[PDB]
């Protein structure tokens, strides 16, 4: 499962991942602003072309969004139920079907669904080294703070690295223990809660002696320390990053003037 | 000229017994020195204090130099520039996200400008045989193709000593040999000193000088030709006798006889070819 | 501060909670994810400040390898660097007890399960706090009476890791 | 017995990654005797392992062993008394140690499979005795222990139960010579008790000391299933599918190039002294 990226040639893969993810933010913030229909529709033509303009099929959007469609439609019953008025439909002991309940259901949904696409288009036609590289640069501020943000990205990478490892290492280790009678998911409360001291105990032994390992290696390299280091894998901009700098831009006076003040 | 001395020291990381107790050796200069012993030997933490990662127990009477500077504490950072070791286990040592990453690790740490970073990237990853995999990630490699990449980080920033800790130990038969190929052949270019920590004295039948360790003290030291023949030597510390040597033990309580220097088996074939003509 | 091998420590942590958040345990109906053991992890060895960083990047790291369908938004991080924070402040030096590991779990699941998640859900998609917190409060209310169990299993193992050789104090 | 009949395993069915883990395997292995896995890397010989114990089950395929019979379509239950009579240890089975006490991790494999608090016990004594492991070294911490130590209460871990079938993977790989002959020696044992092993290994000279049957495999194709004298006699058929050969066949490969007859097929080393004691008769 581990892998989202999906190739691809249209425009938005050139986008620097810096800028991506900063449309990304942008556009979840600004969703806050929508209130009245012409907002969420100023959002819901935004979003799409967003979603258009990255050519993927509809199938990796559904994908996305399965794990939690049971949560969307949950919340926007509730909230049609809790914010219930003007023409009833339906009434029982406290559910009522209203229009404006139901406006509030499609506003939701509308809020949900949007948000998912625009986390989709960000993870799906980004590289995770570049989301990587994306988020080390927006940590630059904090060192106004005179932390050393250089072992922040120094740890993100090593963690990053290490994942597809440790899970591969995880999967030996339940295969080892399954093999001479261990049970993961079986015998109840206690014993499941027991059976986790098997995967993790060995897990953290190999963390430990890998941490010592590459430390090691790290150190007979050369490091000592973050300060005075140059960089191999950079990030720089184009003329492409301007198209999001407008369409966020753009996007930031159609939610003003329509908003519901 | 020796490359690397050690004077009589001893370390102790806490603990009654010393890891090393008055080693003291010495290595040429463009050799491939090999190391043998025990899997309690010691001869990873010699290793380790070669490039100065660890220190000895007083430095009043103990003494390393390498390249002819003499170790210290304001003198690590010159010497740890001027050897690089390759460690036992492929993928704990691969610290940058790609291959060419991993190479460049050494250079960034030493802030060179990336102008000059990308061609000596390129060429290190070049000189060894992965240079289609220069954006690979650590998990679409084997463990031949990550020990590549480690011997080509080490090879970027231009060590005159290469120190493979028992490199070629987690790699199959075909791995282990392509590596120790690739490893001469790198010492050959570049003119470099190649100190070899291994276990079994097959990789030390080709050295050019063995040094043998137990319990911490350097047991013997020679060529290879003049520290395998001691075959009750080695059985006493338990070591594994190369081939030729424990066949030529066998026929010795077969009954045969034969020479003392017989050695590769070529000699010894044609040894028992001659001796058939009776 | 930390040194070197700390800091490796420190990552090797932060990809356990990372791969640990994709495992869920339980029966067709009720699962729990194990991503919980990770902020103890980080709370136990790092104590509470080191932590909160852990806390924080593991919920970058997991975005950036796992995908945040769930919205990229900054305050879900704020919310996995505060766990490990109180799992540091009940038990980073002190023995391993049972009312630490009771107050521990249902702190953590008080200001960040329950409130801050609830309280950034509601403000991201519009509904009001009660709306949010109506459609959670049965799995914040169930879960953490399980993982009181799971925690006190993984802090002996760990108390039984860390008296080793493999551990260097 | 052990009996495969028409089995395949494709990773990742459908999907643009969609890599035939094992081909059309055919094969029979006879109970009690000592079998060697061979190949090389990335041949399939893990994912073969594992379909013993039915961790990996087939895809199209159907496999007899110890009595029980799985198929691409069987469920989990019932594999726990599978995994009670074939016990597999993993490469570098010694990360597995996870217990407070030596003696627990030893008993954590029968206590899993109804063992009593008594019969798990003595069985992990008496497995603790013969592995070779001491006694003071009971009541310790695995980790608290040397690298062959560690892999001697590994290893006395998945013998504690006595499965009937057991399939090692690399058992003695990083031990000391003495190490290593002894824990060959207690597998070996362990076969002449009635047992099968199945040995997957890269040193072709335990496979032509120890071995009675030997399993080649190539790209998850079966391609050889033999004794060690027929699988070790064409050079070139070795050579050809990325096989080795024992060094002491390579001897008498080199010792028959200059000319010299030797008698059989000296796979090992008395064999080869032996031959050479008869050719200069
Ligand atoms: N971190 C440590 N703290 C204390 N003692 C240690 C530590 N690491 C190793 N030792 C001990 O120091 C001695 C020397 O071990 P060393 O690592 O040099 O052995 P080796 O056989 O050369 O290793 P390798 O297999 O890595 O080449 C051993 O007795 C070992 O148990
Ligand atoms: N987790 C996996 N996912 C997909 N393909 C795999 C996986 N593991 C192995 N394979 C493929 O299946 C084949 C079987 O390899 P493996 O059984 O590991 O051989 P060996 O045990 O000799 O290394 C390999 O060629 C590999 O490409
Ligand atoms: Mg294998």
């Amino acid at each position: 499962i581990i892998g989202r990226y999906l190739p691809g040639t249209t425009f938005v893969y050139r986008v620097d991942p810096r800028a991506k993810l900063l449309t990304t933010f942008y556009f979840i913030i600004m969703i806050f602003l929508a209130n009245n229909w012409v907002s969420y529709l100023v959002i819901s033509i935004f979003g799409l072309a967003y979603v258009f303009a990255t050519g993927l099929k509809a199938r990796v959007f559904w994908d996305g969004v399965k794990p939690m469609i049971w949560m969307i439609v949950f919340t926007s019953l509730l909230q049609t139920f809790f914010m219930a008025g003007g023409k009833v439909y339906w009434h029982w002991w406290i559910f009522t079907l209203s229009s404006e309940g139901l406006i509030n259901g499609l506003y939701v949904f509308i809020r949900f669904a949007m948000i998912i696409l625009v986390s989709t288009v960000m993870t799906v036609t980004t590289k995770p080294l570049e989301i990587a590289d994306a988020m080390e640069w927006m940590l630059t501020p904090l060192k106004l703070f005179k932390v050393n943000v250089g072992m922040i990205s120094l740890v993100i990478s090593i963690a990053l690295r290490f994942v597809p490892t440790l899970f591969d290492q995880t999967v030996k280790i339940m295969n080892a223990q399954r093999s001479r009678g261990a049970d993961f998911n079986d015998g109840g409360l206690v014993k499941r809660a027991k059976s986790v001291v098997p995967m993790l105990v060995p897990l953290f032994i190999d963390s430990l002696e890998v941490a010592l390992d590459l430390s090691t290696a790290m150190e007979s390299r050369g490091y000592k320390g973050s300060e005075g280091r140059t960089r191999y894998r950079i990030l720089e901009w184009s003329k492409v990053d301007l198209i999001p700098v407008a369409y966020c831009l753009l996007l930031t006076i159609l939610m003003i003037t329509t908003r519901k003040h | 000229g020796s490359d690397n001395i050690i004077s009589f020291d001893h370390v102790t990381f806490d603990s009654p017994r010393p890891a090393l107790s008055d080693l003291s050796f010495a290595i040429e200069r463009g050799s491939w020195t090999a190391l043998i012993g025990h899997n309690g030997s010691g001869k990873s933490t010699v290793s380790k204090l070669i490039n100065g990662l660890l220190a000895p127990d007083d430095l009043d009477k103990s003494s390393i130099t390498v390249d002819g500077v003499k170790l210290g504490a304001d003198t690590v950072w010159e010497v740890r520039e001027k050897v690089g070791i390759v460690f036992q286990n492929p993928d704990n040592q691969f610290v940058g996200a790609t291959v060419s990453d991993d190479v460049a690790f050494g250079l960034e740490n030493r802030a060179v400008p990336r102008p000059e970073m990308l061609k000596i990237v390129a060429q290190a990853v070049a000189d060894v045989g992965m240079a289609d995999y220069a954006d690979s990630e650590p998990s679409n490699l084997s463990g031949g193709q990550k020990q590549r990449v480690a011997i080509a980080g080490i090879l970027a920033v231009k060590p005159q000593v290469i120190i493979l800790d028992e490199s070629t130990s987690m790699l199959d038969p075909e791995g282990k040999e392509q590596i120790l190929d690739l490893v001469r052949k790198i010492k050959e270019d570049n003119n470099l000193t190649v100190i070899s920590i291994t276990h079994d004295l097959e990789e030390a039948a080709g050295a050019d000088q063995v040094l043998v360790l137990d319990d911490g003290q350097l047991l013997d030291q020679g060529k290879p030709e003049e520290i395998f023949p001691k075959v009750e030597m080695l059985k006493r510390i338990g070591l594994d006798i190369p081939f030729v040597y424990r066949l030529k033990q066998l026929l010795k309580e077969r009954g045969i006889v034969l020479p003392d220097e017989i050695d590769d088996d070529e000699k010894l074939v044609q040894s028992l070819w001659q001796l058939n003509s009776k | 501060k930390l040194e070197l091998r700390e800091l490796v420590l420190l990552a090797m942590v932060i990809a356990i909670k990372v791969i640990l958040g994709q495992f869920k345990v339980g029966n067709a109906t009720l699962q729990v994810g194990l991503g919980f053991i990770g902020s103890v992890m980080l709370g136990y060895l790092f104590g509470p400040w080191w932590g909160f960083a852990g806390g924080a990047l593991s919920d970058l790291v997991s975005s950036v390898i796992f995908g945040n369908l769930g919205g990229f938004f900054i305050g879900f991080t704020l919310t996995a660097a505060l766990g490990p924070m109180i799992y540091g402040f009940f038990l980073y030096k002190q023995p391993i007890q049972i009312w630490r590991v009771i107050a521990s779990v249902i702190c953590v699941t008080v200001i960040c399960n329950i409130g801050l998640n609830t309280l950034w859900v509601s403000m991201m998609y519009g509904i009001n706090f009660m709306v949010a917190l109506s459609s959670r409060i049965l799995k914040e209310m169930i879960t953490p009476w399980i993982q009181m169990v799971a925690v006190w299993f993984i802090l002996e193992g760990l108390s039984r890791v860390k008296l080793s050789r493999k551990f260097w104090s | 017995a052990i009996k495969f009949e028409n089995v395949s395993y494709v990773y990742s069915p459908g999907s643009p990654l969609e890599a035939i883990g094992l081909d059309q395997l055919n094969f029979s292995l006879e109970e009690g005797k000592f079998i060697a896995l061979v190949g090389h890397t990335g041949s399939g010989k893990s994912t073969l392992m594992q379909h013993f114990n039915a961790l990996l089950k087939p895809t199209s395929g159907k496999i007899e062993i110890a009595g029980y019979t799985i198929t691409p379509e069987t469920g989990n239950k019932g594999l726990k008394d599978l995994r009670r009579k074939v016990s597999l240890a993993f490469q570098f089975s010694e990360a597995q140690l996870f217990e407070n006490t030596v003696l627990k991790d030893v008993e954590y494999g029968p206590r899993n499979f109804g063992f009593s608090e008594d019969e798990a016990r003595e069985a992990a004594l008496k497995w603790l005795k013969k592995v070779g492991l001491k006694d003071d070294l009971i009541e310790h911490s695995p980790f608290d222990l040397s690298g062959g130590q560690m892999r001697r209460v590994a290893l006395a871990g998945v013998l504690a139960y006595e499965p009937e079938i057991i399939c090692l993977d690399e058992p003695a790989a990083g031990l000391d010579p003495m190490g290593r002959l002894e824990m060959m020696q207690l597998f070996k044992d362990y076969q002449a008790a009635g047992h099968t092993v199945i040995l997957v290994t890269h040193n072709m000279d335990d496979v032509a000391d120890y071995a009675d049957d030997v399993l080649a495999l190539e790209h998850g194709r079966l391609i050889k299933h033999a004794s060690p004298k027929e699988v070790f006699k064409d050079s070139e058929w070795l050579q050809k599918h990325h096989l080795a050969e024992p060094r002491s066949a390579r001897f008498a490969a080199k010792l028959e190039a200059a000319g010299l007859k030797l008698p059989g097929q000296p796979l090992t080393m008395p064999e080869l002294a032996d031959a050479i004691k008869q050719s200069l008769k």
